[PDB]
RNA sequence: GUAAGAGCCUAGCAUUAGUACU
């Protein structure tokens, strides 16, 4: 598979009684963000 | 029951014989078994059969057998682009694929504004000629022995070399769809009037202004993308003149109202005056 | 309403217990040669089946206990025995994963009901339809056609070991208790649980229906509850607690309820106010552990005058009625309401 | 640690075991104890008799 | 913000201009209220609270989802409590025998729907055969105007099954997936933990095993 | 002479 | 539930009759209202009754085309077939035997009408731009 | 079908053969075990010692073919009952086991090669 | 012990009372909100601070906080 | 960073893909593991997917819940992590902690109407005194007396204990009110009425009376409790009567 | 005529009636809410970005009763147009067929303008109406949680 | 609200008859007669 | 010495949809 293409198996969270539009914009602007970091940053 | 059709590719005819082969094919894009229904849309017409899975039809609003959008007839890249939404999150692997497929069984295209873009893009009558015979491959190199007879066109291919390759997929979900790329770039240049390299010439020329359209009314259409300098009717030429105080203001008014907006029903044209 | 509030209209209105005399212990039977896991009465109630450790099935005359016949076929244990009331057929369950149909005139096996992938637990006939319905530790409820050896359909979303299993003709038609702690009320028409019941803590070893009333039991090493049918309401817990895994229970028409614990005790409560009469310990056979105790299965005969456990001491015990006993000679265990004001 | 669980065109492969067989049931007919036969009598009464049938005539004594 | 007919003139044009929300149709500009109207509404709307005539709100939709949506899913406190309404042997008591024979009837006709679809679809000595006969069915398009169809209204579909060569060897290969996460999970209604003494946190300590 | 009919309850269908 | 006024005595206030195997093209109620006459393309005409069952209890053969009208006879009890065989045909109801069958006709028989008061004497329209008189006996 | 298919190698059920009589004991009494485990501890006991519960039922079965006495100083008594239930369930089983291959041996009636080995 | 780590999520609890939010904080929020119900799902009208404070004080507690024989063993001196 | 980082991190992504069909279900650990990579990598949907299949897998842990309503917390995804709280809230109603930290995450925020309604839930599943103590707590934290006092009225109805109702009356003689604390204690002998004799009661009632500075009101307190008081629990109320003496 | 209130199991929120631009409707409005009428009535059709409908009684949606016994006519002007969030109008199915039901609309919505009659505007509670429109639908546009009017009456 | 997906299918029953001839009045000659009963199709 | 696999180059199975201009 592609595992960067796709999210495997995506399990999307369940809709609530809070509208999640705007953490959703958020998490695509981290995921655009591309700071320096080590293997062991970011393996822990 | 029925095939989910672009009603361009069901034809002419009121009347329609097809052919139900139940399991007759593996979907284009889900590649799963399905029921595929073939059939001519009219006497000048090829047979069809429908290319992809009800269930991946039905999601992307697209019909089994053009894979083009079910509302505009405009391949699902034009669609999304003017729907601005998001690219598509949907697994490409088949695993990924039918595990969606797997999970959304056992638990957004009809809620929209007709999009002008669309509609400006689309074609007014349908594309019968989609409905017809492929080229004769051997008259294209000269060996084609069936004459007149021949069920395939006899006319040679007549295509850009980029294109004719199109995947099914990429036309499904909407990747480096070549068609709607020429589509879109066409749009680019049509959305691209000219703005001229004299900088200070802030007037905008309507022209093609029918007669029961008043400068008022041009007026309330050109106000709101910037302040006016002047505006000058002349229905002898059934055209005017809008002078803007700040060039961007002129140059929104273009890029707006480029694409041939209608003022009060009225086919207008714009340019750099 | 509240705890305190439910908890007054408890102690005020709560149902007395309704005397049952109490029971006694009058046949042990030896001759298994591994843990009595199941019994099975015959609707003609002459003969009873018990399946075994030993892997064998032994049908025993009910009323002398005297070994008529010995069955083997099932490679590992035994685990569920079931007879049929409108065919001459016995259906077996075992370890080894295999459903088999007992012609029980030629006393051979003459089906197989193929298709659990481990050992399979539980096994109840549909009373009305010609169906069965297993479940083993593969968690799911397989349905299966009697005749045509066909899997009809196969009840998923347990996560452990479906280990009890209740038929009936009005739904709920399967009611299976798991080791996921949940009870599902299934729709056999559609393969779907109709009710997931997860107010047990433990696993659901035992379910029992009320032979008369719309009402089953389920019982956990923690607690009995009794729950109202169609739709799995909770009615109540036992107003105590044996404090046993219980394996096996059973319940009469006159509201005897025997719960049998994996440590050998059996208790005798009162269907209906949830009070239990009677509480008893097994004496293990000689040679045996006092480890090697427990009560893996009980039925009542068909009249309810007889209960026969199946127990891990390798017997077959039978209880009667001490019948000529009066609330007076033989009231058993006394009732206090449930007075308590509580959190539940 | 964990067992399989077992979850449920069709595929076109016949097993032997799953060749038609024993394609009718055998139901309880009057003298196998059939359920309408069996409401008609007394159970208590047969069970109470052949348990002092048994208890007397295993005991040898009047 | 000015009362009705006071309004000649005065135009919104930010949130704050509202009040609490609104819009005018005396105004002839679009007007957007809590930013309501703004392009496209987002993605996948919310659950909704449900509230007693008395103001008790009711959390349930975020159980009652999906497969959950059809079944009995006790999420409340008083389901956990016990009835006494409800114990009396006429209290609970078996349908009638009317409804119990319809329900046995039911099921057993789908269940030999199923055990018939099992033997028959999955038996591959059924001789195959002829044409599925042509069922006519009536097709009303989702856009219908004067240029589709040539100006006709509806569709007449002559439905052929075309037949299968009893030669074709099987025709599609099976896939393997994962299973999928189930159906919804369900409250767990328990009764208030029992508190582990320590003491019995310690005779459940098992040493380990020296081989 | 029972012939091959039957008679069943059901509802009308509604186009809308 | 929603117990709106039941009328008849039918089981329910909608009943579909299957059992056909071609277009219907005409059918009857009997004078009593307790039968059904219902004549198909499949040449063959159902017997049901209107009541407590919706029994087809007889189904009588004999034309060899699509019997395009029926009614009953005064009494109930005979009925006339019309068809596109060129054939009119009487029948014994209770019985499943037919009468008399007249084939004076040269085209399809379309249309017919039995006379309600007098002697049993039924019209019939057909094909060949005929109407023509049929007395019984 | 199996050409053009393919091999339904996916959870369709393995019977238990000859050759998985033993193994499939072993999982079957362990998943015993394992659901008397789960069943015993108290309401909040971290519920994973159920694995050297599962080596302690190991080493009393070693300890019963061996004929040696084990005594665990700290086990819960209702641990070590269950396990002294089931080493006697296994002790039943391959007894009795080896009384039936016995009397085939003794008889002449079909053995394996390793039966006879196992048997003595 | 749940007692122990909850007089310390009680710690947590008055700590970033007193740490993140005042008085008047409070009361104005409320002076400018009178439904203080039915109004549950949308989200409340507090300042862009309150949140990175959560943040910020759950990482607060962050700061805070052969080979495998060795360790058999150091559990037995441990318990023997 | 570019193109070197997406196919190390499809390399990543596959090693965690073949443990989790591997080892996923039978043993807990690893979608922790595999969620808290995905978090490190920024990538949120992603690791909702990865806590969202460990919840499919078994969402009877409380850990999970606990490190998936985290992970959303530490990112300011707020709503989010309010609808894992919900959902946690809603599937475990008997976890007293899942409602501690919804309940803390919403007074973080400074959203005590949020708070106080999720406080209002959890008092729908009937906690322990702590539950009700909390709530109470809550409302004094805010200094909302009044919202404290209806607590207190349907805590020491819903739990109807000595332990309620002197609490109740502790937080009244701290909260201004010496009648109402009288009030209360009286309260609690009528309604509590029976299994209000106790020792405990007694003493409580003895100290009040006493930092009251009404001894004679004491006095009878200690007597009318060695007069109902079974004297087999006498040895204590009557050392503490001593020590009143 | 000012101040009518609604209030639902989602929220409550007022709505002022026009008096000038439609007495009919505005007077229907007023009295349909005095008399009890919008009382359970849930909302049944909600669409989001397009209007949220109530109104029926009888859960159908297919006829709510007026005052004047049935239908009557609408009140479409070049004044009255839609044009935001909150507004408003009755529903009609055509030409002078007005009901009892009405619906809030949630976008601007011009396509309606000179069919359906607007009387009014969301004075307060315009939060509810936002999260009244983007409740879960099914496939006809009926909230799957049901979103009762537990009360409506004049202020 | 719909039956289908992008419309609404109907069953019908004919006289086979019927739709050949329609499907050959407009197949071949251009110009049919509308399956819905409203006048005739194209040129 | 098994014999497993990764890859490289070259390496003959399935498909019938899609190609516009005011
Ligand atoms: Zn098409
Ligand atoms: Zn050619």
């Amino acid at each position: 598979v592609d595992y960067s293409s796709e999210v495997a198996f995506e399990l999307k969270p369940q809709a609530g009684f809070y509208s999640t539009a705007d953490e959703e914009k958020t998490t695509r602007s981290m995921q655009q963000e591309f700071r320096p970091v080590t293997v062991e940053e970011l393996e822990g | 029951d029925m095939p989910i059709v672009c009603e361009t590719c069901l034809g002419p005819n009121p009347f329609v014989r097809m052919q139900r082969i139940e399991f007759g094919g593996t979907c284009h894009i889900s590649g799963r078994p399905y029921t595929v229904f073939r059939w001519r849309p009219g006497n000048d017409a090829r047979y069809k059969k429908t290319v992809i899975c009800q269930e991946v039809a039905k999601a992307k609003n697209v019909c089994q057998v053009c894979l083009l959008d079910l509302e505009y007839g405009l391949p699902v890249q034009v669609r999304d682009a003017a729907m601005g939404v998001k690219p598509d999150e949907e697994p490409q692997s088949e695993v990924g694929k039918e595990y969606k497929l797997q999970m959304e069984a056992d638990a957004s295209y009809a809620a929209g504004r007709p999009n002008e873009m669309l509609q400006k893009l689309q074609r007014s009558q349908p594309y019968y000629k989609r409905n017809q015979a492929r080229v004769c491959s051997f008259f294209a190199k000269g060996q084609c022995t069936r004459g007149a007879e021949c069920p395939y066109r006899h006319e040679l291919p007549t295509a850009d070399p980029a294109l004719a390759n199109q995947s099914y997929k990429d036309r499904y979900y909407g990747t480096n769809d070549p068609v709607a790329a020429k589509m879109l770039k066409r749009v680019d240049e049509l959305n691209k009037l000219t703005p001229p390299e004299d900088t200070s010439i802030t007037t905008l020329y309507v022209g093609g202004v029918d007669a029961s359209i008043t400068e008022d009314d041009v007026r309330d259409a050109f106000y709101s993308f910037g302040e006016l300098a002047s505006v000058r009717k002349m229905d002898v030429k059934s055209c005017a003149f809008v002078t803007y105080t700040t060039r961007s203001a002129a140059e929104k008014a273009a890029e707006e109202l480029g694409g041939n907006p209608l003022i009060k029903g009225a086919r207008v044209k714009l340019m750099w005056g | 309403n509240s705890s305190a509030a439910v908890s007054r209209r408890i102690a005020s209105k709560w149902p007395r217990p309704v005397w049952h005399a109490p029971w006694k212990m009058y046949r042990v039977i030896s001759g298994h040669l591994g843990w009595v896991r199941c019994v099975a009465v015959d609707p003609s109630n002459e003969w009873f089946a018990t399946g075994s450790a030993d892997r064998t099935i032994k049908i025993w005359d009910l009323a002398s206990g005297q070994l008529k016949l010995t069955l083997t076929g099932h490679i590992e244990q035994v685990t569920g025995l079931a007879v049929s009331s409108r065919h001459p057929y016995m259906f077996s369950c075992g370890l080894d994963k295999m459903v088999k149909c007992w012609d029980l005139e030629q006393n051979k096996v003459i089906r197989s009901y193929h298709g659990h992938l481990s050992g399979v637990y539980s096994i109840a006939l549909h009373p009305n339809l010609d169906v069965l319905m297993t479940g083993g530790r593969d968690s799911v409820v397989r349905v299966w056609d009697m005749r045509t050896k066909v899997q009809a359909m196969v009840l998923s979303g347990h996560d452990q070991t479906v280990c009890s299993l209740l038929a009936q003709a009005p739904d709920p038609q399967v009611i299976s208790g798991s080791h996921d702690s949940t009870i599902r009320l299934w729709d056999l028409r559609k393969g779907k649980a109709s009710a997931v019941l997860t107010h047990h803590k433990k696993s659901i070893r035992a379910l029992a229906m009320h032979p008369h009333e719309f009402a089953f039991a389920s019982a956990s090493a923690e607690n009995i509850k009794k729950w109202a049918l169609p739709d799995g309401d909770f009615l109540h817990n036992m107003l105590s607690q044996q404090r046993a895994i219980i394996n096996s229970m059973a319940i009469n028409q006159d509201g005897v309820v025997a719960t049998g614990g994996d440590n050998g005790s059996l208790w005798l409560w009162d269907w209906r106010s949830g009070h239990c009469f009677q509480q008893d310990e097994t004496v293990v056979q000689p040679g045996s552990l006092e480890s090697e105790g427990a009560l893996y299965d009980m039925t009542f005969d068909m009249t309810g005058s007889r209960l026969i456990t199946a127990e891990g001491d390798k017997t077959v015990k039978m209880w009667k009625e001490v019948e000529d006993a009066t609330p007076e000679t033989h009231p058993g265990l006394p009732f206090r309401p449930p007075k308590d004001i509580k959190r539940f | 640690w964990a067992p399989a669980i077992g979850g449920e065109k069709p595929s076109v492969q016949q097993s032997a075991k799953n060749l038609p067989g024993h394609t009718k049931l055998k139901f309880r007919q009057t003298g196998q104890a059939a359920e309408e036969e069996l409401r008609a009598k007394d159970l208590r009464a047969e069970l109470e008799a052949k348990e002092r049938k048994h208890f007397g005539k295993q005991s040898g004594t009047d | 913000p000015p009362p009705y007919l006071r309004r000649k003139g005065w135009v919104p044009r930010r949130a704050e201009d509202f009040g609490d929300g609104g819009a005018f149709p005396e105004i002839h500009v679009a007007q957007y209220p809590l930013d309501m109207g703004k392009g496209s509404t987002g993605g996948k709307q919310q659950l909704a609270i449900s509230v007693n005539e008395k103001g008790e709100i009711n959390y349930d939709a975020v159980v009652k989802q999906g497969q959950n949506k059809d079944r009995v899913v006790h999420s409340d406190h008083g389901a956990l409590v016990p009835k006494v309404d409800r114990l009396s042997k006429e209290a609970l008591a078996r349908p009638d025998e009317e409804d119990v024979e319809k329900t046995v009837a039911e099921t057993a006709a789908a269940l030999e729907r199923v055990v018939q679809g099992k033997l028959s679809s999955v038996n591959p000595t059924k001789l195959p055969g002829g044409p599925g006969g042509s069922t006519l069915i009536k097709y009303t398009p989702a856009q219908q105007g004067a240029q589709y169809a040539s100006g006709a209204g509806q569709r007449i579909i002559k439905m052929q099954d075309l037949p299968v060569d009893p030669l074709e060897p099987p025709k599609f290969r099976h896939v393997k997936v994962p299973r999928g996460p189930g159906s919804p999970p369900v409250p767990v209604l328990h009764s208030p933990p029992r508190p582990l003494t320590v003491k019995d946190q310690q005779d459940w300590k098992i040493p380990p095993s020296i081989s | 002479p029972g012939g091959p009919g039957i008679g069943r309850a059901v509802g009308r269908g509604m186009p809308a | 539930k929603e117990g709106i006024t039941r009328t008849s005595n039918l089981s329910a206030p909608i009943i579909q009759l299957s059992g056909h195997a071609g277009e219907v093209f005409s059918m009857r109620f009997s004078p009593d209202g307790q039968c059904i006459a219902s004549g198909s393309f499949d040449k063959t005409i159902f017997l049901w009754r209107t009541y407590d069952e919706n029994e087809n209890y007889n189904v009588i053969a004999g034309h060899r085309n699509a019997v395009l009208e029926v009614h009953w006879f005064t009494d109930g009890e005979a009925l006339l077939s019309c068809s596109a065989d060129k054939t009119a045909r009487c029948w014994d109801a209770e019985t499943g035997a037919p009468i008399k069958k007249m084939g004076e006709h040269t085209a399809v028989v379309n249309s017919c009408c039995p006379l309600r008061r007098g002697a049993k004497v039924f019209v019939t329209g057909a094909d060949d731009s005929t109407v023509k008189v049929w007395d019984m006996r | 079908a199996r050409q053009f298919e393919g091999r339904q190698s996916k959870g369709i059920a393995k019977t238990v053969t000859k050759q998985r009589i033993e193994s499939h004991f072993d999982l079957e009494l362990r998943a015993a075990v394992m659901h008397d485990i789960l069943d015993m501890m108290p309401e909040g006991v971290k519920q994973n010692k159920a694995r050297t519960i599962l080596q302690h039922l190991s080493e009393a079965w070693r300890c019963w073919k061996a004929n040696i006495p084990w005594k665990v100083p700290g086990l819960p008594a209702p641990v070590e009952n269950m396990i002294l239930r089931y080493v006697k369930q296994k002790a039943d089983w391959w007894t009795n086991v080896a009384h039936y291959n016995r009397e085939r041996i003794r008889r002449g009636a079909t053995v394996d090669k390793t039966v006879c080995r196992k048997n003595l | 012990a749940p007692e122990n780590l909850y007089q310390a999520h009680l710690k947590r609890a008055e700590a970033g009372v007193a740490a993140a939010y005042s008085v008047e904080d409070y009361e104005r929020a409320k002076a400018a909100d009178p439904e203080f119900s039915l109004k549950y799902g949308q989200q409340p009208k507090l300042p862009a601070a309150n949140v990175e404070k959560m943040v910020a004080e759950l990482q607060e507690r962050d700061r805070k906080k052969n080979d495998r024989n060795a360790h058999f063993n150091k559990k037995i001196q441990r318990a023997f | 960073d570019p193109e070197e980082l997406a196919e190390y991190r499809l390399s990543k992504r596959k090693q965690f893909e073949d443990l989790v069909r591997r080892v996923g279900r039978f043993n807990g650990g690893v979608w922790v593991k595999y969620a808290t990579w995905e978090e490190q990598q920024k990538d949120f949907r992603r690791a909702r997917s990865v806590w969202e299949r460990c919840l499919a897998i078994e969402y009877r842990n409380v850990s999970m819940w606990l490190k998936y309503a985290e992970m959303e917390m530490r990112h300011r995804f707020v709503n989010h992590a309010r609808n894992v709280w919900d959902r946690a809230v809603s599937l475990l109603p008997r976890i007293d902690q899942l409602w501690y930290k919804y309940i803390h995450m919403e007074e973080m925020l400074g959203n005590v109407a949020g708070a106080r309604q999720v406080f209002e839930r959890w008092m729908r599943f009937e906690p322990d005194h702590t539950g009700w103590m909390a709530y109470i707590k809550f409302e004094l934290r805010y200094n909302e007396v009044d919202r404290a006092r209806a607590i207190f009225e349907r805590y020491i109805q819903i739990l109807p204990t000595v332990k309620a109702w002197v609490r109740y009356a502790k937080f009244e003689m701290q909260n201004g009110e010496v009648g109402l604390a009288r009030r209360c204690y009286e309260r609690a002998v009528d309604e509590l009425g029976e299994d209000a004799q106790t020792e405990e009661f007694f003493i409580k009632f003895a100290e009040f009376e006493e930092k009251a500075r009404e001894v004679e009101r004491a006095r009878a307190i200690y007597r009318y409790a060695l007069d109902h008081i079974p004297k087999a629990s006498a040895p204590s109320l009557y050392q503490r009567f001593v020590a009143f003496e | 005529a000012p101040l009518v209130q609604i209030d639902t199991s989602m929220g409550s929120f007022t709505v002022e009636l026009y008096y000038k631009h439609a007495p009919r409707t505005c007077k229907n409005f007023e009295e349909l809410a005095k008399k009890g009428y919008y009382d359970g009535t849930i909302f049944h059709r909600i669409i989001r970005d397009f209007m949220c409908q109530g109104g029926d009684p009888t859960g159908t949606g297919r006829g709510g009763e007026s005052i004047y016994g049935g239908k009557f006519e609408d009140e479409i002007t070049r004044d009255l147009k839609h044009t935001g969030a909150g507004i408003l109008s009755m529903a009609n199915s055509g030409p002078n067929t007005n009901g009892s039901q009405f619906f809030v609309t949630l976008a601007p919505t011009p396509w309606l303008d000179g069919k359906h009659t607007i009387f009014g505007r969301v004075t307060s509670g315009m939060a509810v109406i936002k999260r009244l429109g983007n409740v879960q639908t099914d496939n006809l546009d009926r909230p799957v949680t049901e979103v009762k009017v537990i009360r409506a009456r004049p202020v | 609200l719909k039956n289908h997906f992008v419309g609404h299918v109907e069953d019908a029953h004919m006289h086979p008859i019927h739709f050949e001839q329609q499907y050959h009045n407009f197949h071949a000659l251009g110009f049919g007669e509308a399956p819905s009963g409203i006048g005739v199709v194209g040129k």
